[PDB]
């Protein structure tokens, strides 16, 4: 049908800048006005900017560090970014307007933010030795130092995929952290080996933990 | 606020009561006036050519996207609410034309210069004040709705569809304009008097055409129209925000009836009398909203009646074009096509309408500051970003409102015996 | 700028009933308002326009209505698929603004959580560190306490705790908690407690081991 792909986000320290690009199909981008939409990291959905062909129009907290341009002949729009803060943290949203935001895109994350990237330590998580021995065993993965998010988590390269739960990140000074837990039959483990397999992109880590009892 | 549109419709339904409905059948015989042959009795240019002039400030892109800008926000029913905005105008643009008798020709040629500054002059002196604001109001709302609102629209929507238009449709537009408006206001009844008719009858042959193409679309078209306008389905008259505001504002900024910015051009008619002229200046309604906009509405509801892809979301001047080119063939190209014309026309018009009200301020002297900022404004607002100029547009030309309006009350008593004299010699 | 809360900030619908969600406003803004549902990891999905019309593709159960200063968006027999925020905005003007949102989420029978702790790792430990974790899996409802008891006596910060969206499946919540502290404040304790107070026993959860082991 329609396509709105956002790209270009990224991590940029405070007071640099980036431009954003939302690659346009399916319809044709000349004909339709287009808006920048952000979501903060708690939900927030915040108006950016506006553009039709010609003119341009921009909320108050960014009039003047922000410029949208369009490009109909690449069928994209842009958003220049400068002079960033930190509050311009959130998902930057590709739509096209008029009344009511219809057609919306995928999404591209900024993150602004003086914090260094750094990999993360993987730890893994295993019952004590005087455990109660239940029907059902619970193991874990504790992913703990990392920046800036995203990790993803699987359990047995995919293989285990009932029984995980992985939990959202916990940001503590510059650092991230998350654990994720997998219930298995303690008929299988350790009968049957159990691995967390752990990766950041940004940093360019994979790394696999054996889950081991004590 | 917006009160001033219910002051401004007031008055329609106040002269029409007190002009007893005369519009409907004094229309023809004005019609074959404004287009009859063959008069010279004190003016600068003929009544065709000051109807002309009128209509091509009457005619712009509030004809080709403010009615798609009603048609989205108040829903189709808002043609039927502009229509009400012409036919009850109708009268209120009459008396305009006709207190424009009360006018004196300036200096620099005979040029004259009649409008609403001058019968607030000639009022019951506080006159004077009414005349010398509406001429300070006047003097910039030309810049809006008659320079800003439509050069922008075109470089716009020309750069949409054809892109090889960043300024360079603000130069052309520039240039043609200085052009014309060089030779005064007797240089424009000319290029008014052909640019117009070619204009108005290019256009509305699509539309015919578009409805010979999708004759049974007609009077449902229609249909919705008259049903919606009327739909208390939801809120107490709570329509008035949605369908009935949305064509009262729309259809005021169209035909621009109780404006006071109309009858700047029936001044320079050579009339033997206030009603010669006025019949001429009261069809300026007539063409515009019942007749262009009527058009241009009834192809945008047809394509709602349709399905057609991704039209739902389209802002104005590109649905319309939009509209067009899903019924038409080239339709696309006529609607752009037609909106350069239809800009143009209205940016030579408003030009001698702030011209006159601009030279009561500061006389002769300056007229020559006016026309070349006119010019480059003109520039300028192709290139510039005004988004939500329609926005401070409104305002102004709601701040021009005021004061004509109060003088066409307490002058309906000036008027009615006007045209009693007038009438009288229609029977010889 | 124009201010618009909706309420109620956040409702829990027992699955098949209706429900009627709120969108109030500064000022007057006539027919213009619309209205979207947000589900994790994906853009905002468009329920109604123009405070009343209705979008295609949308399910009739879906309903809104007002103008003006009263906006209601109301839900008819709720489904599981109906779990996500609810967002509102205007298009006065064309610095459109949005709501704070409403959270959807779902009821289902009470269910007690699944407790497990885990001693810090090995490798966490020559590293100059120790985090003891504690999970707490498929419970309802969200509204939980957990209590960190070391050697006997609680203690209050140093605790990270981290909760999941609700179960797609079975509608039930989970969390973890982290306590997290230096291999030589790990080692200078015996017994490490974790303790889960939730409304489905007037006895709590306790599971804890003993680093003399």
């Amino acid at each position: 049908e329609v396509k709105l792909e956002e790209s270009g986000g990224g991590l940029v320290q405070p007071g640099g800048s980036m431009k954003l690009s939302c690659a346009a199909s399916g319809f044709t981008s000349s004909d339709f006005a287009m808006d920048w939409v952000r979501q903060s990291p708690e939900a927030g959905l915040e108006w950016v900017a506006e553009i039709a062909a010609s003119e341009r129009h921009y909320a108050e907290s960014v009039k003047g560090r922000f410029t949208i341009s369009r490009d109909d002949s690449k069928s994209s729009v842009y958003l220049q970014m400068n002079s960033l803060r930190a509050e311009d943290s959130g998902l930057y949203y590709c739509t096209r307007t008029a009344g009511a935001c219809g057609q919306w895109g995928t999404g591209t994350t900024v993150t602004v933010s003086s914090a260094k990237t750094t990999p993360p330590s993987v730890y893994p998580l295993a019952p004590g030795s005087a455990a109660a021995a239940a029907s059902m065993v619970t193991l874990g993965c504790l992913v703990k130092g990392y920046f800036p998010e995203p990790v993803t988590v699987t359990w047995n390269s995919g293989s285990l995929s009932s029984g995980v739960h992985t939990f959202p990140a916990v940001l503590q000074s510059d650092l991230y952290t998350l654990s994720s837990s997998v219930t298995v039959p303690s008929s299988t483990w350790p009968a049957s080996t159990v691995t967390c397999n752990v990766a950041h992109p940004a940093s360019s880590t994979k790394v696999d933990k054996a889950i081991v009892p004590g | 606020g917006p009160y001033m549109l219910v002051l401004l419709l007031g008055t329609g339904i106040f002269l029409t009561l007190r002009l007893g409905f005369m519009q409907i059948h004094t229309l023809p015989y004005a019609l074959k006036l404004a287009f009859s042959k063959h008069e010279t009795s004190e003016g600068d240019i003929s009544h065709f050519q000051a109807l002309m002039t009128a209509l091509a400030a009457t005619i712009g892109t509030g004809n080709i996207a403010g009615v798609a800008t009603a048609y989205v926000l108040g829903g189709p029913g808002a043609i039927f609410w502009m229509w009400v905005t012409a036919f009850f105008g109708m009268a209120t643009k009459y008396a305009e034309a006709v207190l424009a008798i009360k006018y004196r020709t300036v200096d620099d040629n005979g040029e004259m210069a009649g409008g609403p500054m001058y019968f607030l002059e000639k009022g019951l002196p506080l006159g004077k004040i009414l005349g010398v604001a509406f001429a300070f109001f006047g003097a910039f709302a030309a810049f809006g709705i008659g320079n800003m609102v439509q050069t922008n629209s075109v470089a716009d929507a020309v750069a949409s569809n054809f892109g090889v238009d960043p300024l360079i449709t603000g130069f052309v537009l520039a240039i043609f304009t200085a052009a014309v408006i060089l030779g005064g206001i007797k240089s424009i009844g000319k290029a008014t008097g052909i640019i117009v008719p070619f204009m108005a009858v290019f256009y509305i042959l699509a539309g015919l055409v578009i409805l010979a193409m999708n004759i049974g679309y007609i009077i449902p078209a229609f249909g919705t129209i008259f049903s919606s306008a009327f739909n208390f389905s939801a809120g107490f008259g709570a329509l008035i925000g949605t369908a009935i505001m949305w064509g009262v504002k729309r259809g005021v900024f169209s035909n621009e009836a109780g404006l006071g910015s109309a009858p700047i051009a029936a001044a320079a008619a050579k009339t033997d009398h206030p009603g010669r002229q006025a019949l001429v200046s009261m069809t300026g309604t007539f063409l515009d909203t019942i007749v262009v906009c009527t058009i241009t509405g009834l192809v945008l509801t047809i394509a709602g009646l349709k399905a057609f892809p991704g039209l739902t979301d389209l802002t104005g001047a590109s649905l319309t074009a939009a509209s067009f080119d899903a019924l038409m063939p080239m339709g696309g190209l006529i609607v752009t096509i037609g909106l350069v014309f239809f800009a143009y026309s209205t940016v030579l018009g408003w030009s001698y309408y702030g011209e006159k009200c601009f030279e009561y301020l500061i006389g002769t002297k300056g007229i020559r500051l006016y026309r070349i900022a006119f010019v480059l404004v003109a520039f300028w607002g192709a290139t510039a970003s005004l988004p939500l100029v329609w926005n401070i547009a409104d305002t102004l030309n709601g701040a021009m409102a005021i004061p004509n309006l109060i003088g066409l009350l307490l002058l309906s008593g000036v008027v009615v015996s006007e045209t009693k004299a007038f009438n009288e010699i229609r029977k010889n | 700028d124009i201010a618009m809360t909706q309420s109620p900030a956040s409702l829990s619908a027992s699955v098949g009933e209706t429900v009627t969600i709120t969108c109030r406003t500064s000022e007057n803004i006539a027919s213009a308002l619309a209205w979207y549902q947000q589900k994790q990891g994906k853009s905002p999905q468009l329920l109604v326009m123009n405070a009343k019309t209705l979008a295609a593709g949308v399910p009739s159960r879906f309903s809104g209505s007002g103008s003006g200063t009263a906006f209601s968006l109301k839900i008819n027999s709720l489904q599981p698929e109906d779990f996500g925020s609810y967002s509102c905005q205007h298009a006065a003007g064309w610095l459109l603004t949005f709501g704070g949102g409403t959270k959807l989420e779902i009821k289902r029978a009470d269910a007690a959580p699944t407790v497990s702790i885990f001693p810090p790792s090995s490798e966490q430990l020559t590293s100059g560190g120790a985090s003891v974790v504690c999970f707490l899996n498929n419970f309802y409802p969200k509204d939980i306490n957990v209590k960190w008891k070391i050697d006997g006596s609680e203690r209050q910060n140093g605790v990270l705790n981290s909760w999941t969206d609700q179960d797609s499946a079975d509608s039930t919540y989970s969390m973890s908690s982290t306590l997290t502290l230096t291999k030589d404040e790990y080692e200078r304790h015996n017994s490490y407690t974790c303790e889960a107070t939730h409304k489905t026993s007037t006895s709590p959860i306790v599971k804890s081991f003993n680093r003399a082991e």
